[PDB]
C-alpha cells in the first residue's frame, strides 16, 4: 500500500542508515591515528571521507526533507530536476521541521574542516560522534 | 564478503562439472557419424 | 586424396613413373614431345603425396605437379 | 501530384487516400520506411491512449475517489500518491489486454499475417458501427479526436510541470502580470 | 566423422588430424565449402557483434567482481597506501600458510592485489562507492544482452544486409567518423565535464541530480553568448586535494598543461577540452565523403586522381578502390597495422603522460599496462603482415592492378627484401660489435675505453620541448624564441614545471645505454620488417616455387627436391617473425623495466653505467631483481609473491615444451 | 555576349535571364560554383527575412506592444536579443522558425531535384497571381525590395551599432 | 567479386595529361584559373594576417581572425586549382 | 556494500545473456 513517494523515503533511510554505520570507520581511523608512536593527523583521508560519506549523508537527509516537506511534487510530481529557468514550485527543504539536524551537521562538517586543518584528533572524535547522534535522532524521529 | 557461500558452490561447478559435460557432449559431438 | 597434375611441358623421359612408390602415373601416348609419350596420374587415389616424381622431374619447373588435399587411410599411410 | 495539407511538398506515394484522415501529411517519409497499417494502428493506439488520458486529466481535476492518496488534483504528483501496487494493477490490466486485444500476435510481421485492418480490435459492444456511412464519419472523428487528444494530453501534462495545478486550475491560473 | 561440417575432405579424414584441422580452421569462413560473399559478411557481422558481447561482459564482470570482492571504498579514502585488490580466491587446494600469507588490502579472505589499474581509472572518472560500480556492471550485463540480440536479429531473414550495405565505404566511414568516434569523443567530453569533473571537487553527481546540478555556476549561458573563455576561468589551485573541495576549482576547459600536482595526472578540464575538441574535429572529417546528398567526396575519384605527373608511381592509385573494397583481408591488414600503431602510442604516451589519479606512483600498475599493450602492438603489427600476406595470396588480382603500387611494389620487392636485408644486417654487426666491444673492455678493467655516444638527436628533441638539461638552448628551452613567446600565455609554464622536475616519467634523461637499446630496438623491427615483408612478397611465387599460390597461404612444404623446400609458405614466415616480434617487445620491456626501476630506486646512475654491456643487463637486472622472485616459496617459508615463484617456473617450463 | 549591368565583363554563363531580376550581375562567378536553384533559394530567405527585419524594425521604433517596455527598458533593436534571451521570446521562435526551416530543408530538398520553382512555398491565401504578368510583376518586386531590405537591414543596424539611437530616432534629429 | 558500389554520379578522373580535367575541382570546375589565382593571393594575404594576429594566442581570442586563418591552407588548394584550370585552357 | 539481492540480479542478466548468446550460436551455426 506504499506509495512511490514512501519507497523513494525508505530508499534514503537506507542511505542515512549506510553513511551513518560508516561514520565509526573514521572514528576508529582517527583514534588509530592519535593512539601512535609519532602522532600525525593524515589530513587527505579525513577530507576524502567527509567528501563522499558524509556529503552523501547530507544530500540523502536533504532529497528526504524534501520529500517530508512537499511530498509527491517532490518525488517527480514537479518533473525532472530542473537548475534555472521557469519558477520552484517547490517549498525549500528548510521548511520541514526535521531540517534542524540538518543544520547541525553541515556546521559540523566546518569544525572537522578546521579540525582537519588543525590536527585535533579529538575534535574529528567528537564531530563524527556528534553525526552519528544527529544521524540516529534525525532517523528514530522520521521513522 | 557478502554471500560468501557462492565462491565456495560456484568454483567447484565451474571447474569440475561444466569441463566434465563440456568435454563429455563435444567428444560425443565430433566422434559420432 | 591428393591431385596429380601433368603439364605439356612433359618431354617423356618416364623418371617420374619410376620414381613412384605408389604406382600412381603411367606413361601415355602423346604427340607433344620429340619421345612421344606423356605422364598420367589414372591412380591418385593410392597417392601418398612423397612428391618423389617431382624430385624426378628434370624440365624447368617441374611438369608434374602434386597438390596435397583431403588426407585418406591410403594417402596417410597408415598401416592401421 | 501535390499533398493538400502541404502544397509545395509532392503527394507521399503510399498516402493514396483509401485511409481516413488522409490530407497526405508524411513530410518526412516515414511511410516509405514503415508499414502503413503498423503506423495507423500506432497512430490509433498512441490516440486512444491520449483520449483516455485527457478524460481522466480532466476528471480526475474535479472529482476524486475518497482517500488521501488519491486527493491531489494534478495529474503528475497523483502518479505518486497512489499506491505502486495499483500502479501494477493498472500494468497488469494493460498487458492482458494488450495480449488477448491483439490475439497474441504483437510483431510487427505478424500482426498483419490473417490480417485485421488497422485500429480493429473487433470491439463494438453497443453496435452503432453496423451502418457504413455513421461507419466513415465516426472514423474520421476517431482519427481528429486521437490527435487531438494526444495534443491536449501533452499540454496539460506539461502544464501541470510548470504549474502544479491541474488542467482547469493552470487555465484559470494565467499569469497576465509577470515581472520575466 | 560430421564434426568438421564445413569441410567434406576433413569431415573423411579417419585419424585426429580431422579434429585438429576443424579446430584450427573453424573460423576462416572464406575457406569453407560453398561459401557465397553475401554469407560470409553476414557471418562476420554476427561474429563481430559476439566479439563485441564478449569485451562488454569482461568489462561487466571486472565491475561486478570489484564491487564485490574489493575494496574500491576503502581505495578511494587512502589511494596512495591501500593495496587495490583484483578479486577473490578460493582454491581447495590451499593449505592455511597460503591463506594466510594471500590475506592483504584489508579483508579477512585471500586476494590478488591489482595490477590492471581499474581503480585509477574509475576513481578518476568519477566513482567513489560500489554501488554505481554495480550499476555499471549490470548497464554493460544489459548492453552484451542487446549485441547478442542485434547479432542474432541482424542474421534473421528480412533483416540480413546485402552486399552493397556492406560496400558501401563513404556512408561507413561517415557515420564512424563523425558519431563513432566524434560524438563518442563529445559524449565523454560530456561526461568528464558534467559527472567526473565535480565528482573530482568532493561534489556528487549522480543519474538522481545530474539534471539539476550545474556542472559551471554560469551554466550554459557562456557557450550561447560565444563568451567561452568563461570557462577558463577560476582553474584548480596547486593546493587542490582530489576528490574533495578544498583548494577545488571552477573552471571546466582549461588547457593548463603539466600534471596536477598531488595526483601526478593530467587536469581532468584539459582531458574534457582534448575530448571536445576531438569531437569537434572528428565530426568535421565526417562530413567530408558523399552518401545521399550530392556534398561530399568520392573516395574512387579521389584514388584515380592522384597520380603524380612524372609517371614515378606509374598508374598512381587506380584500381586500389575495388582492390580494397574487395578484399577483407587487406583492409584487415591496415587495420591491424593502424591499432598496433596507436596501442603503442598508447603505451608510451601513458607512462609519459598519466592521465589517471595516483597511478604514477603504483609502479606494478604502470609496469603491466606498458608491457600488456607493447605486447598487443607486436601482436597486431604481425597479424597486419600476415594478414596482408594473405590478400597477397587469395585476394591481389595482377590484371585489375596494372601498373599499380601494388605491383610496382612487387615490381622492385627484391631491392625492398634486399636493402631490408641490408640494413638489418648494418644494425645487427655493429649494434653487436659495440655491445661485444664494451663487455669486453669491461672484463678488462678499462671502462674509460668503452665506446659511448651520446645520444645528442633525442635530447636536441628533448631540449626543444623545453628540457633544460643538456643546456642545446633551442625552441622551447629558449626563452627568446618565436615558440616559446607564441605559447607563453596559454601552456608553457605548466608544460615546462612537469618537463623539468625529475619526479616523473616526462622526457627522461637519456644516454649511450639508451642509444644503443634504441638503436637495438631498430634492429629488431628492421629486421621484423624484413622477415614480414619478404614473407608477404615471396607469397604468392618465388624462383624456388613459382606457383606457390597455386598451393595458398598455408601448406607445409613443396617436398625435398630442388634442394630442399623447408618453410617455404607465408604462413612460416610468419612462424619465424612472431619469435622475432618476441625478441623485439623483450627488449622494449627490458630496457623500460630496468630504467623505471633505476629511476624508482634513486639509483639510476646504476642504469646509466650498467646499461652499456650484456653483463650489465644481465647482472643488475635479471639476476639483480630475481631475489624476491625466486623467494616467493624456499624451504623456510612462502609468502604472496609465491604464485608468480609458481607462475616464472611455470613459463620456464611450458617455452622449453614448445622446442 | 556581355553582362547588362556591367558591360566591359562577359555574360555569366550560369544566368539566362529566365527568373526574376537577372540582369546578368554575376562579377566574381558565384553562379558557376553553386547550384543556381540553391543560390535563388538562398536569395529569397535572405530577402525575405530582411523585409520581416525591415518592418519590425521600423514598427518597433514607431510603437510597442504592452509589457514590452518594462522588459527591455530603452535597450530597442538589437540590445532587446540578449534580454530576450534571458526572457522565453527568442528561444520559442527559434524553436517554431526551426521547425519551419525544417519543412523548408524538406522543401529545398526538393528544389534541387528539378520538381520545385526557387522560392515556391505556393503560399497565396489572398490571391494575388490571378494573371502570368502580375506574377513577372510580383517576382521582379519581391525580388528587388529583398536585395533593397537586405542593404537596408544592413543600414539600420549598423547606424543603430555607431547611435545607440535607432532608424527612426536618427531622422528625428 | 560483387559489384563495387559508388555514390551516384561518380565519374572517371583518371588522367595521363599534363593537367587533370577540371571534374577533379566538384563543383569549381567552371572558375576561371585568374579567379583561383585572385582568391589564392587573397586568401593567402588574410590568413597570413589573421594568423599573424593570433600567434601571441590569450585565453580570449577573436573569433574573425580564427576563422580567417583557415584561409591559409585553402590557398594552396586554391594555386593548384589555378595551375589546373590553366592548362585546361580556362 | 553490495547485498545478496543485486547479485541475484546480475546473475539473473547473465542467464538472460547466456540465453542470447546460445541463440546467436545456434544463429551462427546455421
Ligand atoms: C579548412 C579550410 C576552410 C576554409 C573555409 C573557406 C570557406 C569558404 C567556402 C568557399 C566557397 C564555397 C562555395 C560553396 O559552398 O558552394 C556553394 C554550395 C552550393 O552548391 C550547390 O550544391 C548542390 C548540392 O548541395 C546542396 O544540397 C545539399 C543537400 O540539400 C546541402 O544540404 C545544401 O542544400 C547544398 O549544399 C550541388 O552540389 C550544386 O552543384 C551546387 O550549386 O553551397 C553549399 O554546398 C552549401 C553548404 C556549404 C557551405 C560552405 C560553408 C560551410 C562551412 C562549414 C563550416 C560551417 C558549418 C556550419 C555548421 C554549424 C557550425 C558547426
Ligand atoms: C520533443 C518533444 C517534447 C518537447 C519539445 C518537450 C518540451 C518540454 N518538456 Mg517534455 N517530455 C516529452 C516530450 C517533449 N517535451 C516526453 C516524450 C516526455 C516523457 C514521457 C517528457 C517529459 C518531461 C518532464 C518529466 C519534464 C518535461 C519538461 C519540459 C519543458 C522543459 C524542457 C525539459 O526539461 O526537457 C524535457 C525533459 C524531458 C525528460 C524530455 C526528454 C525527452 C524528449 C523527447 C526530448 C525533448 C527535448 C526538447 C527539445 C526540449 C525543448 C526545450 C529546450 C528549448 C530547452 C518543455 C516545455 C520539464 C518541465 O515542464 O519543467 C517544468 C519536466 O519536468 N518533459
Ligand atoms: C505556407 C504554405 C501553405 C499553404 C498555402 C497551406 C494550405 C493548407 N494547409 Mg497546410 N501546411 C503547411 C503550409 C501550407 N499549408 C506547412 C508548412 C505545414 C507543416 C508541415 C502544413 C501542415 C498542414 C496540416 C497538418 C494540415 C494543413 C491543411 C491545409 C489546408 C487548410 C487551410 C488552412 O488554413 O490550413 C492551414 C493550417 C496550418 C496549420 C498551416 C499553417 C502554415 C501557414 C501559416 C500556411 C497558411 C495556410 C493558409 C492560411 C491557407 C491557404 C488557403 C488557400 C488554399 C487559398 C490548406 C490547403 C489541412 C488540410 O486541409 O489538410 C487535410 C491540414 O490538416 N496543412
Ligand atoms: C578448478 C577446478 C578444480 C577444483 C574445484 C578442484 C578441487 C579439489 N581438488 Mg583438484 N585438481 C584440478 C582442478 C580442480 N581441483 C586440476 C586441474 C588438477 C590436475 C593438476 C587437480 C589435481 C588434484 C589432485 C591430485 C588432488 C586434488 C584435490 C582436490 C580437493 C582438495 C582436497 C579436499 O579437501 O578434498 C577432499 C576430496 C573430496 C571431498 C573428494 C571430492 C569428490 C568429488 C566431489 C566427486 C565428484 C565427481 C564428479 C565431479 C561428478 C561429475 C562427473 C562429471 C564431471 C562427468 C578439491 C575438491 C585432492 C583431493 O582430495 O582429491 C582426492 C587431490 O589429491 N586435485
Ligand atoms: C553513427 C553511426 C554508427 C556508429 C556509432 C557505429 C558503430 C559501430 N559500427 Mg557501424 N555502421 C554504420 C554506422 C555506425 N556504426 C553505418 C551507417 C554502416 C553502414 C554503411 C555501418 C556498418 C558497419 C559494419 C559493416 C561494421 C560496423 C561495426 C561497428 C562497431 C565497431 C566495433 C566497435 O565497437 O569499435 C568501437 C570503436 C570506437 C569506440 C572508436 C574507435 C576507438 C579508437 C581505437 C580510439 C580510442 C582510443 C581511446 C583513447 C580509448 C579510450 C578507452 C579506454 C579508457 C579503455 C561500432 C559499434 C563493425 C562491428 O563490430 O559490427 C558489429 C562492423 O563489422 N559498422
Ligand atoms: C642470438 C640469436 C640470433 C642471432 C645473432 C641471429 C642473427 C641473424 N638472424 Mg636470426 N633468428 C634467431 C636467432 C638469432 N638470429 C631465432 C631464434 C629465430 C627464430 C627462428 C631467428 C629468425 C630469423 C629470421 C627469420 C631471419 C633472421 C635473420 C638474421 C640475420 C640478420 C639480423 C642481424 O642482426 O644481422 C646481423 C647479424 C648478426 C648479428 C649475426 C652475428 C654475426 C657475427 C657476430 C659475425 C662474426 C662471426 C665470427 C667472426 C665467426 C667466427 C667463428 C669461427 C672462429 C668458427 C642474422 C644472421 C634475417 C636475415 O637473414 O637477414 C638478412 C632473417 O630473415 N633470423
Ligand atoms: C563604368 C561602366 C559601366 C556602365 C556603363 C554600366 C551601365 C549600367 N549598369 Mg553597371 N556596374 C558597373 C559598371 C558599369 N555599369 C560596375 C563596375 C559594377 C560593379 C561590379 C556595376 C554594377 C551594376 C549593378 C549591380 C547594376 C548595374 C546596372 C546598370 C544599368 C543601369 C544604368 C544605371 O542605373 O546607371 C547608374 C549606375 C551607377 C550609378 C553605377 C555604375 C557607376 C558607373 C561608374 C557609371 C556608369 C553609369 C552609366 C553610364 C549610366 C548608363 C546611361 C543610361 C543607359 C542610363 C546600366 C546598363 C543595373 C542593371 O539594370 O543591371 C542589372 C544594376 O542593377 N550595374
Ligand atoms: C515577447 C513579447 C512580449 C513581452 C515580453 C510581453 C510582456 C508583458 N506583457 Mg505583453 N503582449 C505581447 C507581447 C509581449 N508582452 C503581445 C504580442 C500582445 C498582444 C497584442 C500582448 C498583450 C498584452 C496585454 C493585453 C497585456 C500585456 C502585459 C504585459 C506585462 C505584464 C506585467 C504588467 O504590466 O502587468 C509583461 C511585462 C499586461 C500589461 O499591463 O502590460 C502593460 C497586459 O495587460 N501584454
Ligand atoms: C542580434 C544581435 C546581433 C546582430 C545582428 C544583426 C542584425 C546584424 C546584421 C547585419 C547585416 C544585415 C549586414 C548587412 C550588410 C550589408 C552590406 C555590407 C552591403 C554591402 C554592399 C556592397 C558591398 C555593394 C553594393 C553595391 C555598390 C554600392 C556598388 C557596386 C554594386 C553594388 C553591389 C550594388 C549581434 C551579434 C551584433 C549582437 C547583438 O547583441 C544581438
Ligand atoms: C605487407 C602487407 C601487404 C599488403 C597489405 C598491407 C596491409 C598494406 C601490408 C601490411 C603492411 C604494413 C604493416 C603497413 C603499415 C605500416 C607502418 C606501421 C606505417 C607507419 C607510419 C608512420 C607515419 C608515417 C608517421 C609518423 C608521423 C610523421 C608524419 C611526423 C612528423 C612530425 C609530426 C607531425 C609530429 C611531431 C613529430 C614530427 C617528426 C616532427
Ligand atoms: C540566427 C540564429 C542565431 C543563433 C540561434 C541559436 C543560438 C543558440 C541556441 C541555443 C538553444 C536555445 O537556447 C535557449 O534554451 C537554453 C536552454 O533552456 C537557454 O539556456 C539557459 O538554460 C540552460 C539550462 O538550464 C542554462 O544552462 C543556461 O545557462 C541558460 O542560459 C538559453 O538561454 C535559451 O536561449
Amino acid at each position: 500500500a506504499a506509495s512511490i513517494t514512501d519507497k523513494q523515503k525508505t530508499v534514503l533511510a537506507g542511505k542515512i542508515t549506510v553513511a551513518a554505520n560508516k561514520v565509526p570507520v573514521l572514528t576508529a581511523a582517527v583514534e588509530k591515528m592519535k593512539s601512535g608512536k609519532k602522532p600525525k593527523m593524515d589530513r587527505d583521508y579525513v577530507l576524502r571521507f567527509s567528501a563522499l560519506y558524509l556529503t552523501t549523508l547530507v544530500d540523502a537527509m536533504d532529497q528526504y526533507c524534501l520529500r517530508d516537506a512537499n511530498g509527491a511534487k517532490a518525488a517527480g510530481g514537479a518533473g525532472i530536476p530542473k537548475v534555472g529557468g521557469f519558477k520552484s514550485t517547490l517549498a525549500p527543504s528548510s521548511a520541514s521541521a526535521l531540517y534542524g539536524n540538518v543544520d547541525s551537521i553541515k556546521e559540523d562538517m566546518q569544525t572537522i574542516r578546521d579540525a582537519a586543518f588543525k590536527g585535533d584528533f579529538d575534535g574529528v572524535i567528537k564531530a563524527a560522534g556528534d553525526i552519528q547522534t544527529s544521524a540516529t535522532a534525525f532517523l528514530g524521529q522520521a521513522n | 564478503m557478502t554471500a560468501a557461500y557462492l565462491p565456495s558452490i560456484l568454483v567447484p561447478i565451474i571447474g569440475l562439472i561444466f569441463p566434465g559435460l563440456v568435454m563429455a557432449f563435444a567428444f560425443i559431438y565430433i566422434e559420432q557419424d | 586424396s591428393h591431385s596429380v597434375k601433368v603439364y605439356d611441358t612433359c618431354i617423356g623421359c618416364t623418371q617420374c613413373v619410376r620414381a613412384c612408390p605408389c604406382d600412381v602415373l603411367e606413361m601415355v601416348s602423346w604427340d607433344g614431345c620429340k619421345a612421344g609419350q606423356i605422364a598420367s596420374a589414372p591412380r591418385t587415389e593410392d597417392c601418398i603425396g612423397c612428391k618423389r616424381c617431382e624430385t624426378a622431374c628434370p624440365t624447368d619447373f617441374l611438369s608434374v605437379r602434386v597438390y596435397l588435399g583431403g588426407e585418406t587411410t591410403r594417402s596417410m599411410g597408415l598401416a592401421y | 501530384d501535390m499533398s493538400a495539407s502541404v502544397p509545395f511538398l509532392p503527394r507521399p506515394a503510399a498516402l493514396d487516400g483509401s485511409m481516413v484522415g488522409d490530407v497526405g501529411f508524411d513530410p518526412l517519409g516515414f511511410t516509405t520506411k514503415y508499414d502503413i497499417k503498423w503506423l495507423r494502428e500506432a497512430e490509433l493506439k498512441h490516440g486512444r491512449v491520449c483520449m483516455l488520458a485527457s478524460l481522466g486529466c480532466i476528471v480526475q481535476e474535479f472529482v476524486h475517489l475518497p482517500s488521501e492518496a488519491t486527493s491531489n488534483p494534478v495529474a503528475s504528483e497523483a502518479f505518486f500518491q497512489v499506491p505502486a501496487g495499483g500502479l501494477w494493477q493498472i500494468f497488469a490490466a494493460i498487458g492482458i489486454i494488450e495480449h488477448f486485444s491483439n490475439n497474441f500476435k504483437m510483431s510487427g510481421s505478424t500482426m498483419f499475417s490473417d490480417g485485421r485492418a488497422p485500429g480493429d480490435l473487433s470491439f463494438d459492444p453497443l453496435n452503432f458501427g453496423k451502418n457504413p456511412s455513421a461507419r466513415a464519419r465516426y472514423e474520421l472523428a476517431e482519427i481528429k479526436n486521437g490527435r487531438l487528444a494526444m495534443m491536449g494530453f501533452s499540454g496539460m501534462i506539461h502544464g501541470c510541470f510548470i504549474t502544479g495545478k491541474g488542467p482547469l486550475g493552470a487555465l484559470g491560473s494565467l499569469d497576465w502580470h509577470q515581472s520575466f | 566423422t560430421k564434426f568438421p561440417k564445413f569441410s567434406q575432405a576433413l569431415a573423411q579424414d579417419p585419424a585426429t588430424r580431422r579434429i585438429w584441422y576443424g579446430l584450427a580452421t573453424a573460423h576462416d569462413l572464406e575457406s569453407h565449402d560453398g561459401m557465397t560473399e553475401e554469407n560470409l559478411y553476414q557471418k562476420i557481422f554476427a561474429s563481430h557483434f559476439g566479439h563485441l558481447a564478449v569485451i562488454f561482459l569482461w568489462t561487466s564482470g571486472n565491475l561486478f567482481h570489484l564491487a564485490w570482492q574489493g575494496n574500491f571504498e576503502q581505495w578511494v579514502l587512502n589511494p596512495l597506501k591501500v593495496k587495490p585488490i583484483a578479486h577473490a580466491i578460493w582454491d581447495p587446494h590451499f593449505g592455511q600458510p597460503a591463506v594466510k600469507a594471500f590475506t592483504k588490502g584489508g579483508v579477512s579472505y585471500p586476494v590478488n592485489i591489482a595490477t590492471s589499474g581499474v581503480y585509477h581509472w574509475w576513481y578518476t572518472i568519477g566513482m567513489r562507492s560500489n554501488t554505481d560500480l554495480y550499476a555499471g556492471s549490470l548497464f554493460l550485463l544489459f548492453l552484451a544482452g542487446v549485441f547478442l540480440f542485434a547479432g542474432w536479429l541482424h542474421l534473421q531473414p528480412k533483416f540480413r544486409p546485402g552486399l552493397s550495405w556492406f560496400k558501401n565505404n563513404e556512408s561507413r566511414l561517415n557515420h564512424h567518423l563523425s558519431g563513432l568516434f566524434g560524438f563518442s569523443s563529445l559524449a565523454w567530453s560530456a561526461h568528464l565535464i558534467h559527472v567526473a569533473i565535480p565528482e573530482a571537487r568532493g561534489q556528487h553527481v549522480g543519474w538522481d541530480n545530474f539534471t539539476k546540478v550545474a556542472p559551471h555556476p554560469a551554466g550554459l549561458q557562456p557557450f550561447f553568448s560565444g563568451n567561452w573563455g568563461v570557462y577558463a576561468a577560476a582553474p584548480d589551485t596547486t593546493n587542490h586535494i582530489f576528490g574533495t573541495s578544498e583548494g577545488a576549482g571552477t573552471a571546466i576547459l582549461t588547457f593548463l598543461g603539466g600534471f596536477h600536482p598531488q595526483t601526478q595526472a593530467l587536469w581532468l578540464t584539459d582531458i574534457a577540452h582534448h575530448h571536445l575538441a576531438i569531437g569537434v574535429v572528428f565530426i568535421f572529417a565526417g562530413h567530408m565523403y558523399r552518401t545521399n546528398w550530392g556534398i561530399g567526396h568520392s573516395l574512387k575519384e579521389i584514388l584515380d586522381a592522384h597520380r603524380p605527373p612524372g609517371g614515378r608511381l606509374g598508374a598512381g592509385h587506380k584500381g586500389i578502390f575495388e582492390t580494397l573494397t574487395n578484399s577483407l583481408h587487406f583492409q584487415l591488414g591496415l587495420a591491424l597495422a593502424s591499432l598496433g600503431v596507436i596501442t603503442s602510442l598508447v603505451a608510451q604516451h601513458m607512462y609519459a603522460l598519466p592521465s589517471y589519479a595516483f597511478i604514477a606512483k603504483d609502479y606494478v600498475t604502470q609496469s603491466a599496462l606498458y608491457t600488456h599493450h607493447q605486447y598487443i602492438a607486436g601482436f597486431l603489427m604481425v597479424g597486419a603482415f600476415a594478414h596482408g600476406a594473405i590478400f597477397f595470396v587469395r585476394d591481389y588480382d595482377p590484371e585489375q592492378n596494372k601498373n599499380n603500387v601494388l605491383a610496382r611494389i612487387l615490381d622492385h620487392k627484391e631491392a625492398i627484401i634486399s636493402h631490408l636485408s641490408w640494413v638489418s644486417l648494418f644494425l645487427g654487426f655493429h649494434t653487436l660489435g659495440i655491445y661485444v666491444h664494451n663487455d669486453v673492455v669491461v672484463a678488462f678493467g678499462t671502462p674509460e675505453k668503452q665506446i659511448l655516444v651520446e645520444p645528442v638527436f633525442a635530447q636536441w628533441i628533448q631540449a626543444s620541448s623545453g628540457k633544460a638539461l643538456y643546456g642545446f638552448d633551442v625552441f622551447l628551452s629558449s626563452s627568446n624564441s618565436v615558440a616559446t613567446n607564441a605559447s607563453s600565455n596559454i601552456w608553457l609554464p605548466g608544460w615546462l614545471e612537469a618537463i623539468n622536475s625529475g619526479k616523473n616519467s616526462l622526457f627522461l634523461p637519456i644516454g649511450p645505454g639508451d642509444f644503443l637499446i634504441h638503436h637495438a630496438i631498430a634492429l629488431a623491427l628492421h629486421t621484423t620488417t624484413l622477415i614480414l615483408v619478404k614473407g608477404a612478397l615471396d607469397a604468392r611465387g618465388s624462383k624456388l616455387m613459382p606457383d606457390k599460390k597455386d598451393f595458398g597461404y598455408s601448406f607445409p612444404c613443396d617436398g625435398p627436391g630442388r634442394g630442399g623446400t623447408c618453410d617455404i609458405s607465408a604462413w612460416d614466415a610468419f612462424y619465424l617473425s612472431m619469435f622475432w616480434m618476441l625478441n623485439t617487445i623483450g627488449w622494449v620491456t627490458f630496457y623500460w623495466h630496468w630504467k623505471h626501476v633505476t629511476i624508482w630506486q634513486g639509483n639510476a646512475g646504476q642504469f646509466n653505467e650498467s646499461s652499456t654491456y650484456i653483463m650489465g643487463w644481465l647482472r643488475d637486472y635479471l639476476w639483480l631483481n630475481s631475489s624476491p622472485l625466486i623467494n616467493g616459496y624456499n624451504p623456510f617459508g612462502m609468502n604472496s609473491l609465491s604464485v608468480w615463484s609458481w607462475m616464472f617456473l611455470f613459463g620456464h617450463l611450458i617455452w622449453a615444451t614448445g622446442f | 555576349a556581355m553582362s547588362d549591368s556591367v558591360p566591359f565583363l562577359k555574360q555569366p554563363e550560369a544566368l539566362d535571364g529566365s527568373m526574376a531580376g537577372d540582369v546578368g550581375f554575376d562579377p566574381l562567378g558565384f553562379s558557376s560554383i553553386g547550384d543556381i536553384n540553391f543560390l535563388r533559394e538562398a536569395e529569397l530567405k535572405h530577402g525575405r527575412i530582411a523585409m520581416l527585419a525591415a518592418a519590425g524594425s521600423i514598427a518597433q521604433d514607431i510603437f510597442t506592444f504592452p509589457g514590452v517596455s518594462k522588459v527591455v527598458g530603452t535597450a530597442k533593436m538589437t540590445g532587446v536579443h540578449d534580454i530576450l534571451v534571458k526572457q522565453g521570446a527568442m528561444g520559442q521562435l527559434l524553436l517554431w522558425l526551426s521547425f519551419l526551416e525544417v519543412f523548408g530543408t524538406i522543401a529545398l530538398l526538393e528544389t534541387l531535384d528539378g520538381k520545385r520553382a526557387p522560392g515556391d512555398f505556393k503560399f497565396d491565401p489572398l490571391n494575388f497571381s490571378k494573371n502570368p504578368e502580375t506574377f513577372k510583376r510580383y517576382q521582379l518586386a519581391e525580388i528587388k525590395n529583398g536585395r533593397l531590405a537586405m542593404m537596408g537591414v544592413g543600414g539600420m543596424v549598423h547606424g543603430y551599432f555607431i547611435t545607440g539611437k535607432g532608424p527612426l530616432e536618427l531622422l528625428g534629429n | 567479386y560483387s559489384p563495387v558500389p559508388s555514390p551516384e554520379g561518380t565519374k572517371e578522373v583518371y588522367w595521363e595529361t599534363k593537367a587533370p580535367s577540371s571534374d577533379v575541382l566538384g563543383i569549381g570546375a567552371g572558375v576561371s584559373s585568374g579567379n583561383f589565382a585572385a582568391s589564392s593571393v587573397v586568401a593567402l594575404m588574410i590568413g597570413g594576417f589573421c594568423t599573424g594576429q593570433v600567434i601571441p594566442l590569450t585565453s580570449d581570442p577573436n573569433p574573425l581572425f580564427l576563422i580567417g586563418s583557415f584561409l591559409l591552407p585553402y590557398s594552396w588548394a586554391l594555386h593548384v586549382a589555378a595551375w589546373i584550370q590553366k592548362n585546361n585552357g580556362k | 556494500m553490495i547485498s545478496d539481492t543485486q547479485i541475484f540480479i546480475a546473475l539473473i542478466l547473465a542467464l538472460v545473456s547466456l540465453v542470447l548468446a546460445i541463440r546467436l550460436g545456434r544463429a551462427l551455426y546455421q
